[PDB]
């Protein structure tokens, strides 16, 4: 549960 | 409940350390996870805690300089990690020539930005090699590409561009027209700002639109009192108790620093309501080990840490320095750099 | 060929085809700053890429190395850019490579350099055939995923492919009336075909939103549909639309609605309207209303708004 902003 | 402070210094003093294999995709990102870490230290006024002069010289090994026949220029700035296995270098030795070894713009950004959180002056970075790599990665349509072999392109780019020509306090390396114009059409029917033209508009590039714009002190020139008013209520409906990054879709902590920073640079961040806010992002505190995640019974990493730190700041915690909304760095960091840029200029 | 959880993997270190290249290590000098620690497997899979990627071998033994790197981190960008230089230097079949992206993309859906890769593609082929299909599957496991929306616009917009896009947008809109991604993909197809200015079209839309809004009267989307397609030619140049909003009120009442109307209000006041000071009384009324009890977590919001009017129109 994240946030791949790459 | 309250803020665990010190267990969060920890939680960024072991994210500088070493990680499980189980990190392995964050490899080409190393660089960024260091800046969560370090900035994140930085505003929890903790960075006595590591040794500031090894993580520079690490940092300034990731620079890809051009090389002695100056043939890379398009390819320079800095790199994520030492994964293309170039000897250590900080920055001492000419480039050395590699067919695939060149810049990322979110390394870029990210390692100037650690740099002066880490108190160096920027003398070893050579600004004119990054601005030449920085214009290169600019499309037709004023969005930038992440490295120069070609990749896809948005607004999370066109930020990174706004803020490496800002911390090099040069706009040389964008053309700023084409930049604004992409932010432009990059709005909403529902006047939120998306990714590019036509897309769904989002939290993320939203912030990077508008952060974009205050960097390049643009804002007030570039969108209309009653483009800004529309804007703002796109902005501020994103609030359900902590703040979503798109209308029906869950909280998530780090959209309290994404939407929050840009509500705070619309000066409306005031009218929020601050307690449910904090208490969601707190919710998301991992009381254990450290650090955020980005709902709450989640794991933790160094992302949310930070990014829910950032959101906690903008509602000043007791214990926490002020974020600079559009820089991402803290304000005493972002002042230390309002005195390097007046040195230079001499 | 060799998987790399096969009983009879072997490391490149001890494979003969590899015996003349020398690895690469990777190194972080004296103090390592976020190091990750890697397995001997990886180690060794990624000593081996360094090597061929220094040399710049376009081989088909480094074609077959970077699916191992790959499967080891489909997050590293320079090996998919290598595997692309490799595509074309040993002239790969381009449509196997589909079947490649596509099984990857599925088990990484939020992965921004595999869908990089299947644009770079789809842009060789030059053919959009199974794009929308493979986009409707992958909205399947997340109708929101907002990488296969861009592609998806993408692909449309660079095939010209909207004959079918509205009627799909009518599909997921009844699975979800509350998906804002379906909205905004409604407003894609129409204002790049017909456009808004169709007074018949217009009209359709305005109607259709309404419908929905009757429907699930608390959707934040569709009334910034509603907002969307009208704020630009002037929300009081609507009077039908005031008078069948203040008769929803009763029943299909929203903050939304509220807002709407203080809107409506304001495009009033703007537009030097009949009865100025009784009009921004109605505004400020709602604002009130919306702060004290209907949308109470933006209370110190509207009532920002709300002395912005009086302010403005006194
Ligand atoms: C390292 C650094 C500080 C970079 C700043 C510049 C960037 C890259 C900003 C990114 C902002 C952002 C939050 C973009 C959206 C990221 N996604 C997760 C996109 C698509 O995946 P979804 O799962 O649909 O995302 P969402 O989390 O919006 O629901
Ligand atoms: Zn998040």
């Amino acid at each position: 549960n994240c946030c791949k902003v790459l | 409940l309250d803020f665990l402070r010190d267990r969060h210094v920890r939680f960024f003093q072991r994210c500088l350390q070493v990680l499980p294999e189980r990190y392995s995709s964050l490899e080409t990102s190393r660089l960024t996870i260091a800046f969560f870490a370090l900035s994140g230290l930085d505003m929890l006024d903790s960075l006595d805690v590591v040794n500031k002069d090894d993580i520079i010289e690490w940092i300034y090994s990731l620079q890809v300089l051009p090389t002695e026949d100056r043939s890379n220029l398009d390819r320079c700035g800095f790199r994520g990690s030492s994964y293309l296995g170039i000897p250590f270098n900080p920055s001492k030795n000419p480039g050395t020539a590699h067919p695939y070894d060149s810049g990322h713009i979110a390394m870029t950004y990210t390692g100037l930005s650690c740099l002066i959180i880490l108190g160096d002056d920027l003398s070893r970075v050579d600004k004119e090699a990054c601005l030449a790599g920085l214009r290169a990665l600019q499309l037709e349509d004023g969005s930038f590409c992440a490295v120069p072999e070609g990749s896809e392109n948005d607004m999370r780019f066109v930020y990174c561009a706004s803020c490496i020509c800002y911390m090099l306090n040069n706009w040389s390396g964008m053309d700023m027209k084409k930049a604004i114009s992409y932010i432009r059409r990059s709005m909403s029917y529902d006047n939120g700002l998306a990714q590019g033209a036509g897309l769904e508009s989002h939290g993320g590039s939203t912030f990077c639109g508008i952060a974009s714009l205050c960097l390049m002190g643009k804002l007030e020139e570039v969108f209309s009192e009653k483009e800004l008013n529309r804007i703002k209520r796109w902005c501020i409906m994103r609030q359900q108790n902590g703040y979503h990054g798109r209308p029906n879709k869950p909280v998530d902590t780090c959209y309290s620093f994404w939407v929050g920073a840009t509500l705070k640079l619309l000066k409306i961040f005031q009218y929020t309501n601050f307690e449910k806010n904090r208490n969601y992002i707190l919710s998301t505190q991992d009381r254990l080990v450290g650090g955020f995640a980005k709902w709450p019974d989640s794991h933790p990493d160094a992302l949310h840490a930070y990014f829910g730190i950032c959101g906690l700041s903008l509602m000043e915690e007791s214990g926490i320095c002020k974020v600079h909304p559009a820089l991402n760095v803290s304000t005493r960091t972002s002042e230390r750099l309002r005195d390097l840029h007046q040195s230079w200029k001499t | 060929f060799l998987s790399l959880d096969s009983p009879t993997y072997v490391l490149y270190r001890d494979r003969a085809e590899w015996a003349d290249i020398d690895p690469v290590p990777q190194n972080d000098g004296p103090s390592p700053v976020v190091q990750i620690i890697y397995s001997e497997k990886f180690r060794d899979v990624y000593d081996y890429f360094r090597a061929v990627l220094q040399r710049d071998e376009r081989s088909e033994r480094a074609f077959k190395l970077t699916r191992d790197a790959i499967e080891l981190n489909a997050a590293n960008y320079t090996v998919w850019h290598f595997r692309r230089v490799l595509l074309r230097s040993l002239q790969k079949d381009l449509q196997e490579e589909m079947n490649y992206i596509i099984a990857i993309i599925e088990e990484q859906p939020k992965n921004y350099q595999v869908w990089h890769h299947r644009r770079v593609l789809v842009e060789w082929l030059k053919d959009p055939s199974q794009e929308l299909e493979f986009i409707a599957d992958i909205l399947n496991q997340d109708a929101k995923n907002y990488h296969a929306w861009q592609h998806r616009q993408w692909v449309i917009q660079e095939f010209r492919l909207w004959d079918n896009e509205l009627q799909y947008v009518d599909q997921l809109l009844k699975e979800d009336v509350r998906n804002n991604s379906v909205w905004n993909q409604r407003h894609f197809v129409i204002s790049n075909t017909t456009g808004y200015s169709d007074r018949a079209v217009l009209e359709r839309e305005v109607q259709y939103t309404l419908e929905m809004i009757k429907l699930v009267p608390h959707n934040e989307s569709a009334w910034n549909y509603l907002k969307g397609i009208l704020q630009d030619r002037g929300l009081s140049r609507y009077p039908n639309l005031l008078n069948q909003l203040l008769d929803l009120q009763p029943s299909h009442s929203s903050p939304y609605l509220i807002a709407f109307l203080v809107d409506i209000y304001e495009d009033m006041l703007e537009n030097q309207c009949d009865n100025k000071e009784d009009i921004l009384n109605k505004a400020l009324e709602l604002c009130e209303i919306l702060a004290k009890e209907k949308d109470t977590i933006r209370k110190e919001y509207w009532r920002y708004i709300g002395r912005s009017l009086q302010s403005k129109h006194s």
